[PDB]
């Protein structure tokens, strides 16, 4: 009934036509009527009462677009992933298929990184790349959901037919595959990426976005996404009681012969090796691949797979939107979610607060915002006052807006006194129409921006800024603005001191940078951890918490 | 007038 156990696995060249260098389709089956129709051979299969094994093929155009792979330790999960990718790469061009890998299973997908079809591979370490890789594809899905509707794209097949012309630019992509090696490792260390990838699998198959997910056990997949995996390839399972084909058929699956697995129909299949040389051995696997990847890379002289756009180490402030296009809104950086600008609006929320450790970019951020205010406000519209003990804001305090600079504890007290008196005069009288309160009619003048750097050392026992605490929640009516930066040193117990207490109470915008988790939560829901220079969690209780990268101002 | 008050 079943064929006797094979002793050597097949290779991709065995299960494919004579391969040739094409101009320009890369090293593929030149002219084949089955090339580029999103079918892929992944090994040999033994159907009952067959006397010769047939080539195992998978159709990835349509409902079976998502692929799931299961199996116990060392059962051949990671090799199946590499075979599927290589097989697709042999029958397609980099402009037709793209791969983005999250390798949590032995980190062996790195060998396929130099494939022109692959644009990103992320190890367990590269959290920044991991978190961004998913967000990149998630943004492409949303992009196509509007691109297809604005144009005459009814189905994904139509889109491929247009790019088949060679006269259609499209969105720059083809069929995109999101590959994960250990789904358990993901949902454990990246809980947010579990639900997001799941949402990709839900409605993304009709837009050319595929998910290829691997894991030790089927139960490690939530029902929400496990059912979305149309094509399921099940290898030798520990605890076969949770098999998706048959329990008793899974218990008789050969152990210690990796590659052996079952289909949903119960057929016996064997995973082929990702080689095109002909060597059926597996102890020569690291080197088979290299030659193959090299051959695919050499034969292709066109565009490669689009890379995952990372958050820059240093973000030039010249990139952020000018005052002519942003208005009174002040861009301070871009977010990790979509690489879109992140604005500040002092007409919506008066104050702003920064937390950060040594040399994380606090003083640089204050110089940015101040320069942004200068660029957007005439000195008759907004005046500036600096409390700068460490003299770090010299570059932006030479403007005509500046009508106060305190570099000493004494100079601070002399200013706040004139400040408290000047602002108390703007306090709204008891009897006022709501329209008078809305337009701020009873007083005419400029807005007052109080910029404080290193609040940690101005907040002694006799904090000179404390006399302003009682009128801080009245800022919207008097036109007061406090922009404050502080270190992480004792920042936790600094949330109860008169000023920061009331600033945080007003749900004021702010971000936390490179702090120690010993300090506990400061703003919103984020517990601080070591971040790169300029990076911080932008907390805003309108748009929740977002990881952003702030800009760098020269000199 | 804030502009005249502090200086
Ligand atoms: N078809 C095959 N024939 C012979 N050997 C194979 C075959 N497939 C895989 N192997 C061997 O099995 C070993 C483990 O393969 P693989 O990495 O796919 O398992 P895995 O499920 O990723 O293991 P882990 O759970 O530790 O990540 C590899 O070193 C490879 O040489
Ligand atoms: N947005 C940014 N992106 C990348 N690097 C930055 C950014 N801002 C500052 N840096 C780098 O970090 C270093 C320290 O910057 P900055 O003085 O602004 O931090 P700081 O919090 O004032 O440090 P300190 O605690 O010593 O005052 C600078 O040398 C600069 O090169
Ligand atoms: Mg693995
Ligand atoms: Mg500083």
């Amino acid at each position: 009934i079943w064929l006797p156990p094979l002793d050597v696995p097949p290779t991709l060249d065995e299960l494919l036509p004579p391969l040739s260098p094409s101009a320009a389709h890369g090293y593929t089956a030149d002219g084949w009527e089955w090339r580029g129709r999103l079918h892929a051979v992944v090994g040999l299969v033994d159907r009952p009462f067959d006397q010769r094994r047939d080539p195992y093929w998978l159709d990835l155009s349509g409902g079976a677009g998502h692929v799931g792979v299961a199996g116990g330790p060392q059962t051949g999960k990671s090799t199946m992933l590499r075979t599927l990718i290589t097989s697709l790469a042999l029958l397609h061009t980099p402009q037709e298929v793209q791969f983005y890998c999250l390798d949590f299973g032995g980190g062996t997908l790195a060998g396929l990184a130099e494939l022109p079809h692959v644009g990103s591979v992320a190890t367990r370490l590269d959290a920044d790349r991991i978190r961004r890789t998913v967000a990149e594809v998630s943004a492409l899905l949303e992009q196509r959901e509007q691109e297809f509707t604005e144009r005459g794209i009814d189905s994904m097949a139509t889109y491929r037919r247009l790019r088949a012309t060679g006269e259609y630019a499209g969105d720059g992509f083809g069929d995109v595959f999101l590959v994960v090696d250990n789904w358990l490792t993901l949902r454990q260390d990246y809980e947010a990426l579990e639900d997001s990838i799941t949402q990709l699998a839900a409605r993304g198959l009709g837009y050319g976005i595929h998910v290829v997910l691997s894991s030790n056990k089927w139960s490690e997949f939530r029902t929400s996404i496990r059912d979305l995996l149309g094509t399921k390839l099940e290898l030798r399972l520990g605890d076969p009681y949770e098999s998706e084909v048959d329990r008793k058929k899974a218990a008789n699956v050969p152990e210690n012969r990796p590659g052996r697995g079952l289909t949903r129909d119960g057929y016996h299949f064997l995973t082929a090796l990702p080689r095109i040389d002909g060597d059926t051995s597996a102890e020569t696997l690291t080197e088979g691949i290299a030659t193959t990847v090299k051959t695919i890379r050499e034969a292709w002289h066109g565009p490669t797979a689009p890379p995952v756009r990372m958050l820059p180490n240093v973000l030039p402030a010249a990139q952020l939107p000018s005052a002519a296009e942003s208005g009174t809104r002040i861009p301070i950086g871009i977010d990790e979610d979509s690489l879109s600008p992140v604005y500040l609006d002092f007409n919506t929320d008066p104050h702003f607060l920064v937390f950060g450790d040594t040399e994380c970019g606090k003083s640089n951020l204050l110089r940015l915002i101040t320069a942004g205010i200068i660029e957007r406000y005439t000195p008759q519209q907004a005046r500036l006052i600096f409390i700068d003990y460490s003299r770090s804001l010299l570059d932006v305090a030479t403007t005509e807006h500046q009508i106060g600079y305190a570099a000493s504890s004494t100079a601070a007290s002399s200013l706040v006194r004139d400040i408290k008196g000047a602002m108390e005069a703007r306090l709204p009288p008891p009897d006022l129409t709501p329209e008078q309160l809305r337009s701020r009619s009873w007083w005419t003048g400029a807005e007052l921006f109080l910029v404080v750097d290193d609040y940690e050392m101005v907040a002694t026992s006799d904090n000179p800024l404390r006399p302003l605490a009682e009128l801080l929640p009245q800022a919207r009516d008097i036109g007061l603005h406090l922009i404050i930066a502080r270190s992480m040193g004792g920042a936790g117990r600094a949330l109860y001191e008169p000023i920061i207490q009331r600033i945080k109470e007003m749900a004021s915008p702010g971000l936390v940078m490179s702090g120690n988790k010993d300090e506990g939560i400061l703003l919103g829901n984020v517990k601080p951890h070591k971040l790169p220079q300029g990076r911080g969690y932008f907390v805003e209780r309108r748009s929740g918490t977002r990881l952003i990268q702030t800009a760098y101002r020269e000199s | 007038r804030v502009q005249a008050l502090l200086n």
